[PDB]
């Protein structure tokens, strides 16, 4: 109304509008957070933090694979103790913003295990190229 | 029927902010002279589009007690005034013995006009000149240990020295639209009833704020916004009696003030490079300074305002007293209209106490009846209690007119246990973070935070 | 002459050599786009502007995929209105610099079409991923 | 004891645990080193710097292939130059501090072949993406 | 002379003023084109131009 | 200082003009300072007049 312009170029407009609306429309969102006497400082530093976010979030993405995707399966299960809701529940009634109220738990638990998916990957990958 | 974890990156959410924002001038008060207008210079200016969003079913909580941004706002305009003033007009050289006599005394609005001998530093340095400025009361202080003699000095000489003002740079709010930094996103609520905290229901997003124009004064707050449907008051806690009650009016009353007296300007040379400016001589008939409001309105406006404040204080009168004494800067009303600094004594604006009825009964007349204030003009003031960044104002010529559409109010809270039946209020303020957090409350900053998780079953075959 | 540094470390030296010759040299000229009182201000703002530049450029070919090649097929079709000279013509006798000056026109007609092709590849491969 | 943290987070504490230890830790390393009144431009200039060396590398890899994974094939033969010790003497006794030593000679030849190994990739790749 | 003016310095007695040529150079993303033409009117299209 | 002791006669009281609020008006004050930050004034001839 609105639209992907309003809702990502803006921000969070999607936040009302459950999860798996987002399925379709988290592409804009990633790009307009790139954006771009002594007031020099101030305006240089906002600039170069944001950059410095930026990469850094690209960095884990990196290490996690898949990664250029930006929605990757990494093949790690979930744990039982976070499996409390059906997919249903999660996909059409619950939004990010909701989400991650609660998901918010174990969140390095998570970054760990896909870490290390990762990396028994790429040691099964080589061992292949060697056969190979 | 396992499940699988994919991470999603770019998903809508966030957490609170505690960043900066940023000018975002208006874009409209560049021209060349640009350099000579304070605040717009060091500015960038920009052109944004409100924005659409309407979050859905998104709510939110706010609080305008506990918006830090009302801070940034402080602090800049303490730092951004002070560093424009400081390539010029220093006046140490003026704190010297100086000789002065009355006006011809009699009414007390010309006594004051003292004429000021003294002898001031030539282009030569070893030359003296004799030379006389006009100047008013209080910048004038007697003599320290001399017995009611014609010798005075001036009031900074014994604290910090003082400047006057780069006389290029004009001093008039310009709105600044403050825009988020990337990575960052301002909400707003579209809300009201709105106590200044709590959960608001639909919630626009921001980009830029709407302009706001930083403006110096205490209790009446001019040019600033309306209430969009009824008169909002909003206070930290109604029951502390310490707190200030913020008051946004529905409707507009106005304001015209003024100073009648026709008064030339002269300069003198001190030194090399720069001049001072100075009243040469008030060169009309010396009347009063005031302000007219319409008595209508105002007796229309505490009424109602007195109906919605009984509704934290029921089955009571509503009483308005005069503030509790003090200088000026204290007690009265203060205005920069015309860039001369007015001090107008209040009373008896809130004078009146309605009976607890409030009714809004009035009639239809011809009558042009007003309420007059009267009020007092100074030289030399120290600028948000800025002893340290003391400055004495330019002189301006010819007669000052002013209007505009008011008004916020600042107001305290009083009565004892022996009252009880009505509660009492009074003028209030001094504090200039509140006459920002009036209209700043509207927004909250966020930032956005990018990759979240769920699952989805959906396996990567490698 | 020249060669490949003077051409890209350098700026621009295949401009007047026709746009098939760029098929085996555009890769210098992007690495050298990264290079590296009150002066300070000056040249970190040219340092930081550049950084920024650069990602925003990055941020837009991972949009669109593929994106790590510097060339990519992205799986759109052209539209006939935009067909008016023949292949050979454009890869053998026209400049990019020539290209530029005309093919300038639906930029964001082109952009549009690119971040859409890969929104639906993406929800493709995410069906198969389920079904697989 | 120390472990990755220690290793990676802080730096450097496998250069003594021999290359072969480093195929199972290489990441951390990574992300740790895109961390984040005139000391401000000292401040500024700081951040900046890292992140345009950071960024430099990313270019370099992106260039050669393969490259999101961090340990890529990039299938150039070593020059028997470079051949003077058994590949278990390389991986099981020599650490990356000790390899850098010697194998320091000859570092722009190997970025040469990178390049043009990758540069024929993709030509033939867009020769078979045109055949098919 | 200054007096009835602005207030004067004299030099610092230490500093050199000599001019001392500035090979200019552009930011990365830029570059700078020459004319290497003669005839060349201060305006107009220069053939032979080299980075 | 009263001289006697070398530790005592270090005190030399130090009196001088200094500009007061109005730069028109003088003051006459005295400052306890001792040994080396005074200095006979050049050219005096074993006077009480000192110079920084
Ligand atoms: C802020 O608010 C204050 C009020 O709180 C306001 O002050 C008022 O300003 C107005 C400005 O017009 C003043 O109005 C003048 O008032 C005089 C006084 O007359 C009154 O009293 C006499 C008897 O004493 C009555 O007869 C008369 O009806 C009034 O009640 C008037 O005389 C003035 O009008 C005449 O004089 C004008 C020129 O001065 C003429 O142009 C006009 O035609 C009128 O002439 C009449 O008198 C002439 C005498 O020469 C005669 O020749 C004519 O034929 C005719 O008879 C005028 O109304 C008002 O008094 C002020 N009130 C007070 C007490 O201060 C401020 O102005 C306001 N400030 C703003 C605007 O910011
Ligand atoms: C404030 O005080 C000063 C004096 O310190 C007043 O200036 C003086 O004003 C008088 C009367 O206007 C001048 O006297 C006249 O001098 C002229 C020649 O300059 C002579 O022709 C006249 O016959 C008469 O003697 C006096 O010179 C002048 N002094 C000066 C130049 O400083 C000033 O008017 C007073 N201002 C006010 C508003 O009270
Ligand atoms: C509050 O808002 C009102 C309404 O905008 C302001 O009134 C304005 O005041 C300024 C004073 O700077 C006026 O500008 C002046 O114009 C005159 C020529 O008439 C010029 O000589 C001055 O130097 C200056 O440029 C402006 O015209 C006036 N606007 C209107 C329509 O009345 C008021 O200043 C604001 N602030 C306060 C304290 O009220
Ligand atoms: C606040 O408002 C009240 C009500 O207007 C003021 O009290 C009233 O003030 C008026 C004006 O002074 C009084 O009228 C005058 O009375 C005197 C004495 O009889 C008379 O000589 C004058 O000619 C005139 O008639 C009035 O009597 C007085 N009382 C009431 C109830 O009206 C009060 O003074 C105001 N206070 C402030 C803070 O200004
Ligand atoms: C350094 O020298 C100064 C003088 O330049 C000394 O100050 C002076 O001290 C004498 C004796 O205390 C004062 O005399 C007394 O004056 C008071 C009234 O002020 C009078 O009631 C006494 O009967 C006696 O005459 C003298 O006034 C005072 N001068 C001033 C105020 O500067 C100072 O004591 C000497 N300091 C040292 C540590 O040597
Ligand atoms: C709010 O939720 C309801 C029910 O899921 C949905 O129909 C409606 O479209 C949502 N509104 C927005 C704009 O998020
Ligand atoms: C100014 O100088 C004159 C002449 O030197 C002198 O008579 C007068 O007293 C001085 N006034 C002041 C206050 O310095
Ligand atoms: C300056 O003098 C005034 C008048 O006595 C006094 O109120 C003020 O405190 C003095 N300021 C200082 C710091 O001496
Ligand atoms: C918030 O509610 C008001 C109700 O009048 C509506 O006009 C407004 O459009 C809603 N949100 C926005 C975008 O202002
Ligand atoms: C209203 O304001 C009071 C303080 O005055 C605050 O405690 C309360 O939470 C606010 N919201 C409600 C529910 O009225
Ligand atoms: C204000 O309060 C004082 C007592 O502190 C009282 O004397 C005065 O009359 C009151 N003023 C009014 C009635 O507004
Ligand atoms: C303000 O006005 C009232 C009523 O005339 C007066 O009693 C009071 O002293 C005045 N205060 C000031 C600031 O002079
Ligand atoms: C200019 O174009 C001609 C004809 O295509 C070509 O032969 C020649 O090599 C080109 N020169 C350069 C260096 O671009
Ligand atoms: C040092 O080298 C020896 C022999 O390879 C190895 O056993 C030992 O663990 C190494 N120590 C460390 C911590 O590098
Ligand atoms: C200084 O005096 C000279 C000589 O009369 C004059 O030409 C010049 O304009 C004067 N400057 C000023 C600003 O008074
Ligand atoms: C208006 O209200 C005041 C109390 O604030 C009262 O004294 C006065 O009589 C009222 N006048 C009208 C217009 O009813």
């Amino acid at each position: 109304a609105v639209g992907i312009g309003a809702v990502f170029l803006g921000f969070l407009g999607a936040a009302g509008s459950t999860m798996g609306a987002a399925s379709m429309t988290l592409t804009v969102q990633a790009r307009n957070l790139l954006s771009g006497t002594v007031w020099g400082i101030k305006q240089l530093q906002a600039r170069v933090l944001a950059v410095e976010r930026y990469l850094r979030d690209q960095q884990l993405l990196g290490i996690w694979g898949c990664s250029g995707k930006l929605i990757c399966c990494t093949n790690v299960p979930w744990n039982s103790s976070w499996s409390n809701r059906n997919l249903s529940e999660i996909w059409d009634n619950m939004t990010w913003l909701q989400w991650d109220k609660e998901i918010s738990n174990y969140t390095q638990i998570i970054y760990g295990l896909l870490e290390e998916s990762q990396n028994q990957q790429e040691k099964n990958e080589q061992d292949l190229l060697a056969l190979d | 029927e396992n499940l699988w974890v994919t991470v999603y990156y770019g998903v809508p959410v966030w957490k609170e902010a505690k960043t900066t924002l940023f000018c975002a001038s208006d874009a409209r008060a560049y021209e060349k002279e640009v350099h000579n207008v304070w605040a717009t210079h060091a500015c960038v200016p920009t052109d944004p589009s409100p924005q659409e969003l309407v979050l859905g079913n998104v709510t939110e909580n706010f609080n305008m007690w506990k918006n830090d941004m009302v801070d940034q706002m402080h602090e800049d305009i303490i730092s951004l005034w002070d560093q424009s003033l400081k390539p010029c007009v220093k006046l140490t050289p003026l704190c010297v013995t100086l000789i002065c006599s009355d006006a011809t005394v009699k009414t007390g609005t010309v006594e004051e006009m003292k004429n000021c001998s003294f002898n001031t530093t030539t282009e030569i340095r070893d030359k003296e000149k004799k030379e006389y400025a006009l100047f008013y009361k209080p910048d004038i202080v007697p003599l320290s240990e001399t017995n009611n003699t014609s010798e005075y000095r001036l009031i900074n000489c014994n604290t910090s020295a003082c400047t006057q003002a780069c006389p290029k740079v004009t001093f008039e709010p310009i709105p600044i639209h403050y825009c988020a930094p990337a990575g960052y996103a301002i909400l707003k609520c579209n809300d009201e009833t709105f106590n200044g905290t709590g959960p608001c229901s639909n919630v626009s997003t921001v980009q830029c704020t709407h302009g706001i124009r930083p403006v110096v004064s205490t209790q009446l707050l001019l040019n600033g916004s309306l209430a969009e449907k009824e008169i909002v008051i909003r206070s930290e806690n109604l029951t502390n009696n310490a707190k200030i009650i913020i008051v946004h009016l529905h409707t507009p009353v106005e304001i015209v003030c003024t100073r009648p007296n026709n008064n030339t300007r002269k300069s003198v040379r001190i030194g090399p490079g720069q001049t001072f400016y100075a009243t040469g001589d008030i060169i009309g008939d010396i009347k009063q300074a005031h302000c007219n409001i319409s008595e209508e309105k105002w007796n229309d406006t505490l009424q109602k305002v007195g109906i919605e404040l009984q509704k934290h204080f029921p089955n009571k009168t509503i009483k308005y007293n005069q503030s509790a004494g003090g200088d000026m800067e204290i007690t009265t009303h203060s205005f920069n209209c015309g860039g001369e600094f007015f001090y107008c004594n209040t009373s008896n604006l809130f004078n009146g106490t309605y009976n607890g009825t409030y009714i809004s009964t009035n009639s239809s007349a011809n009558s042009t009846s007003t309420i007059t204030l009267q009020c007092r003009i100074k030289q030399i003031i120290n600028m948000w209690q800025g002893v340290g960044r003391c400055m004495y104002a330019p002189p301006i010529a010819g007669n000052i007119t002013c209007r505009s559409n008011i008004t916020g109010l600042l107001l305290t809270r009083d009565g004892g246990t022996n009252s009880n039946e009505t509660e009492t209020f009074r003028p209030a303020g001094g504090d200039m973070r509140d006459n920002w957090r009036s209209e700043l409350y509207k927004y909250k900053v966020v930032k956005i935070e990018p990759l979240g998780v769920a699952p989805t079953r959906c396996k990567r075959r490698v």
